[PDB]
RNA sequence: AAUCUCUUUGCCUUUUGGCUUAGAUCAAGUGUAGUAUCUGUUCUU
RNA sequence: GUAUGUCUAAAGUUAUGCUCUUAUUUACUAACAAAAUCAUUGAACUAG
């Protein structure tokens, strides 16, 4: 099917510039901030093991991401 | 297979390895199902 | 008549349909490929 | 009731029969076997070709080493 | 000096037009009907 | 069963081998269908 398309070019505002507009009043265009501001001017020896014997620019491999995965996947 | 040959089923059995076996030739009369 | 366990031996005809199907659907649509085969599942076609 | 049971038994039988392709028919086992036995024939033939000249290798070695 | 057809080179000339959780899941069914379809037999050729 | 789309057709007159007969196989489609074991009970009900 061809109805699913990438954009070849974006719609230009020049088209709307020629249209005759309507008088709808939008809530976001109501008066607000009407004034501008200006600047001035032995138990330890019986085991086989023991003492007796970083940022990188790649999210998917940063330690932060690894600990996130270890924390949320179990 | 090579390891075995380098160290030197049955009717009604399930073949566990069927996906790796050689293809059975099409005999000249194709069955209606095929 | 239903078929609950699929498999058996791969015939040549099945291999040829599988190859034609892969040429069309690629290698990530094994259910669509197996849908053309009567005796084989998606996982068996992928294998 | 006996009828309905017998017919469900027969249809179950048809299903059990229809799934027989999942097993190795004797014709599948024979088909692999020949490939094994004709592979062993190839191996025998090649090995015979190898050792039918490997024994005579010393006689030609002596002949070539003369000059 | 001017035609026609080959062959190579160039041109590709009806020569894959987005996105997400591969977007998701499913592929067991009776009667009758509808459409397409299959083997065979005579017939057409 | 929808969304939704299409149709509605005179008059209210504008001057000049390859097929066929036919018995099957297979697939798809059907808001078509009250189908006999497992004092009478699916029963008018389901849609993006």
């Amino acid at each position: 099917t061809t109805s699913h398309r990438p954009q070849l070019e974006a719609r230009s505002g020049a088209k709307a510039a020629a249209y005759t507009p309507t008088g709808i009043e939008h809530a976001r265009l109501l008066p607000g901030h009407t004034t501008l501001k200006y600047r001035k001017f032995s138990w330890r020896k019986g085991t086989a093991f023991g003492r007796h014997k970083g940022y990188i620019n790649d999210m998917t491999k940063s330690e932060y991401h690894q600990e996130f995965l270890h924390k949320h996947v179990r | 297979e090579r390891y075995n040959r380098l160290l030197e089923l049955k009717a009604g059995d399930i073949n566990p390895n069927a996906e790796t076996q050689m293809a059975r030739p099409d005999n000249g009369d194709l069955e209606d199902e095929e | 008549v239903p078929i609950y366990v699929k498999g058996g031996v791969w015939t040549n005809v099945e291999d040829q349909i599988l190859k034609a199907a892969v040429q069309k659907y690629g290698t990530h649509q094994w259910s669509k490929v197996a849908s053309l085969l009567q005796k084989k599942t998606a996982r068996q076609s992928e294998l | 009731r006996s009828n309905a049971i017998s017919k469900q038994k027969q249809y179950n039988g048809l299903v059990r029969d229809r799934e027989s392709f999942t097993r190795l028919s004797k014709e599948d086992l024979e088909f692999y076997q020949k490939s094994k036995n004709e592979l062993l024939k190839k191996e025998k033939e090649l090995n015979n070709y190898l050792d039918v000249k490997a024994i005579n290798f010393e006689k030609k070695k002596k002949a070539l080493l003369m000059e």
